[PDB]
RNA sequence: ACGGGGCUAAACCAUGCACCGAAGCUGCGGCAGCGACGCUUAUGCGUUGUUGGGUAGGGGAGCGUUCUGUAAGCCUGCGAAGGUGUGCUGUGAGGCAUGCUGGAGGUAUCAGAAGUGCGAAUGCUGACAUAAGUAACGAUAAAGCGGGUGAAAAGCCCGCU
RNA sequence: CCCCGGCGAGGGGAGUGAAAAAGAACCUGAAACCGUGUACGUACAAGCAGUGGGAGCACGCUUAGGCGUGUGACUGCGUAC
């Protein structure tokens, strides 16, 4: 069995967000949850939020148990961009993005 | 192209292509290059060529044998049922009518036909004949079209 | 059919011992790198080392004609800057008596990473024994 | 009449991204790049059917010249025994017997020894 | 814009006459 | 200065090879709560080493 | 200031015979141009001789794109165009068949007309990279703590300094 | 309608429909660009990154055999448009 949780245009830059996904490549849930606990990331409460999401589906969805979810497939995509724009010195003006996420946890029993 | 002349910046110093209109070909939305204009396409035949080309299809349509000569052919009221009916008689599905003189009639009747067409000796027309599959003459129609070609 | 290609794994060498007392350097020389790199055998394949192992014996005896002996001059540049040192073919016997015998086969092999694994099958001493005895090498008057 | 140029554009491009394939970098991936890519491979693929040749026969030298000296003569004494002897085989075939075949090698060293003579 | 000042700046820009 | 070239994907992700983060080895076991917490750290409410410092 | 190692010949002079060495020449297979001559062409074939590096440039012969007729025909919800793979095929531009996606159009042959082919123009428009998670976060007047609310409080509210 | 979430955003089911990877950012959905997984290579090795030769490995196919596909240690030649 596998699930999916996603997170849909999450506001952080991909870069930054898998830092912290490729901390609990592979773990089960029990050592993923503390391992997002106690890491100082922004980026890590909103991969908790999705995989605490993921393994509820588990349950109500597929009737899994949680003493035997593994995270079996997680990561994030680059969505789409709102530009702005910067106003700089001698008259210029320059373009920011505010670059967003797809983050997709997957977790299996087996 | 709806625009104006002005030039979108200065010639030198800063950094871009120059630039002299908005309204050039290269850039988006401004003119084509060589725009079109309306046309005239008729070309000239000279009267003995086409005369020349029209004694080749007919005498071309008699060697495939798509030339059938008659003497009458009408049609008695002007409802397409009975010009119908009569072409099939005569096995023909697609057909030119060619008449002496254009019956009231029978151009009623083939009018709602796709693929009849009634014609008189006068208006005859090279792309006609070679078109239609076979081509039905009236006999009063042969000898107008004889003398017209001379 | 295509030409026979010698293979890295199933290529058989041997272990051989050269006297070098007597010898002329160059002339000495040659015959090792033409061995180190396979060019004795039928088996000859220039992108496989097919050489053979030799043990060069009394490296501090080799001979050199003319007045090569105080004449023979080896450059050498360090990286920083002024550093050119050169030593004679006198000093370098007295110092590093194999590592004469070393630069001349050297500089005669092939360059690459094929050239430098032939060079590690060349064992060179300046006495005259050898602690191969195990690989049984046998003599060569090359 | 307007002619659009989208889909005829985009087959000739992906046919040179095609041949393409297994180059580093953008060389397999950006058009500019690889069409240069496939071009100057173009001119390799050329000039090394000529030296393929020569490659060849320089191998089949050099392996006849090994085998002749492990029977007592060098490359161009046995070569030149051979056209003496009036013996017509190939560079190609005399340097597969030096290997597979080594005493039908060394009967023709006999046979160019003999002629030589 | 054309500055960048030291672009319109002569004699960090005219300096070989 | 400014770059000449543009540098590669592959010289970008070489010098990220060393911007992972590290997890936490362990987390140690509260004497009496028995909750986790970092070590030498008071838990998440207020047990440390047995005791209970911070009676809130 | 031999390309290097090295060389007392592996240097130089003289003689000689071998061999290596090119896309040169020959062997074998194939294609095309131009002549000469003939099974007699019918515009082609056969024999033969010969030629076949190319910028500016001149001459010849073609592929594919959109549109008009042939076509109220022909293919298509038993899957069209488009997209994406695979295989075969032609000297080339290319063609053909088909797996998956797609979900309604396409169009032989032979003629006709061109907004008919793009890597460059500091080309034009849109998207997306690089530097790089780097500089910076806008006056060096300054904060500290307790309580409240709240999913969450350095910054909000209340209080004391 | 249910479930995680902040009475969120976002998602997983259920249901509608021929189709929901038609879900409102909605026909088709290319390329640049950015990722996850698997096979092979890569930490003593110098340069337009290919080309000719070529071992080994992995997966298929069929054999009383080496073929196909992917990768490419080592090696000759090679200074983009
Ligand atoms: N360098 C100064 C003065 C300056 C303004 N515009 C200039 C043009 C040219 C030379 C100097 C200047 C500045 O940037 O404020
Ligand atoms: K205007
Ligand atoms: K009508
Ligand atoms: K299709
Ligand atoms: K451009
Ligand atoms: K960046
Ligand atoms: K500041
Ligand atoms: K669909
Ligand atoms: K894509
Ligand atoms: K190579
Ligand atoms: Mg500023
Ligand atoms: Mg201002
Ligand atoms: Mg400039
Ligand atoms: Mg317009
Ligand atoms: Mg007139
Ligand atoms: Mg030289
Ligand atoms: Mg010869
Ligand atoms: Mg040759
Ligand atoms: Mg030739
Ligand atoms: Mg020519
Ligand atoms: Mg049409
Ligand atoms: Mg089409
Ligand atoms: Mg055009
Ligand atoms: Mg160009
Ligand atoms: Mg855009
Ligand atoms: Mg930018
Ligand atoms: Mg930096
Ligand atoms: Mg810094
Ligand atoms: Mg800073
Ligand atoms: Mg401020
Ligand atoms: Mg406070
Ligand atoms: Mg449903
Ligand atoms: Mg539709
Ligand atoms: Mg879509
Ligand atoms: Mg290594
Ligand atoms: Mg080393």
């Amino acid at each position: 069995m596998e699930t999916i949780a996603k997170h849909r245009h999450a506001r952080s830059s991909a870069q930054k967000v898998r830092l912290v996904a490729d901390l609990i490549r592979g773990k089960k849930v029990s050592q993923a949850l503390d391992i997002l606990t106690y890491t100082n990331k922004k980026a890590a409460v909103l991969v908790k939020k999705v995989l605490e999401s993921a393994i509820a589906n588990a349950e109500h969805n597929d009737g899994a148990d949680i003493d035997d979810l593994k995270v079996t497939k997680i990561f994030v995509d680059e969505g789409p961009s709102m530009k702005r724009i910067m106003p700089r010195a001698k008259g210029r003006a320059d373009r920011i993005l505010k670059r967003t996420s797809h983050i997709t946890v997957v977790v299996s029993d087996r | 192209v709806t625009g104006s002349g002005k030039k979108p910046w200065r010639q030198k110093g800063t950094g871009r292509a120059r630039s002299g209109s908005i309204k050039s070909p290269i850039w988006r939305s401004g003119g084509v290059t060589f725009a079109a204009r309306p046309q005239d396409h008729s070309q000239k035949v000279n009267k003995k060529m086409y005369r020349g080309a029209l004694k080749s299809i007919l005498s071309e349509l008699v060697r495939q044998d798509r030339l059938i000569v008659v003497e009458k052919f009408s049609v008695e009221a002007p409802k397409t049922k009975l010009l119908a009916q009569k072409l099939k008689d005569m096995a023909l599905e697609d057909v030119l009518i060619i008449t002496g003189e254009l019956d009231e009639n029978l151009f009623l009747a083939a009018r709602n036909l796709h693929k009849v067409d009634v014609r008189d000796a006068t208006g005859i027309d090279p792309v006609s004949l070679i078109a239609f599959d076979k081509v039905v003459m009236t006999a009063d129609a042969v000898k107008q079209v004889e003398e017209m070609l001379a | 059919m295509k030409t026979f290609t010698a293979k890295p794994e199933t290529v058989k060498r041997d272990w051989y011992v050269v006297d070098a007392t007597g010898k002329t350097l160059g002339r000495l020389a040659t015959e090792l790198a033409r061995r180190l790199r396979g060019k004795h055998k039928a088996e000859y394949t220039p992108h496989v080392d097919t050489g053979d192992y030799i043990i060069v014996l009394n490296a501090d005896k080799v001979a050199v004609t003319g007045n090569k002996r105080t004449d023979k001059v080896y450059y050498h540049h360090t990286g920083h800057i002024g550093g050119i040192k050169q030593a004679t073919f006198e000093e370098m016997i007295a110092r590093r008596p194999e590592r004469v015998i070393e630069i001349a086969v050297k500089g005669m092999l092939p360059k690459g990473p094929l050239g430098r694994a032939m060079f590690r099958k060349l064992k060179v001493y300046a006495g005259n024994e050898h602690n191969h005895a195990a690989q049984q090498p046998q003599v060569l008057d090359i | 009449a307007r002619v659009k140029r989208g889909v005829i554009a985009r087959a000739r491009h992906k046919k040179i991204l095609k041949q393409a394939k297994g180059y580093y970098g953008a060389r397999s991936r950006v058009y500019r790049v690889a069409f240069q890519a496939v071009i100057k491979a173009g001119q390799y693929a050329y000039r090394d059917r000529r030296q393929r040749k020569r490659q060849f026969r320089q191998l089949w030298i050099a392996r006849i010249n090994a085998a002749a000296r492990q029977n007592g003569i060098s490359y161009s004494k046995f070569i030149n025994g051979l056209k003496k002897a009036s013996v017509e085989i190939d560079r190609k075939i005399l340097a597969d017997i030096a290997v597979f075949d080594k005493v039908a090698f060394t009967a023709l060293v006999e046979k160019a020894k003999a002629a030589l003579a | 814009v054309t500055s960048k000042w030291f672009n319109i700046d002569n004699k960090i820009v005219d300096h070989f006459p | 200065a400014v770059q000449q070239n543009k540098p590669t994907r592959s010289k970008r992700g070489m010098r990220r090879s060393h911007d992972a983060l590290t997890a936490v080895t362990s987390l140690s076991v509260d004497k009496t709560s028995g909750e986790k917490h970092l070590r030498h750290h008071i838990t998440a409410d207020g047990y440390y080493r047995g005791r209970k410092v911070i009676a809130k």
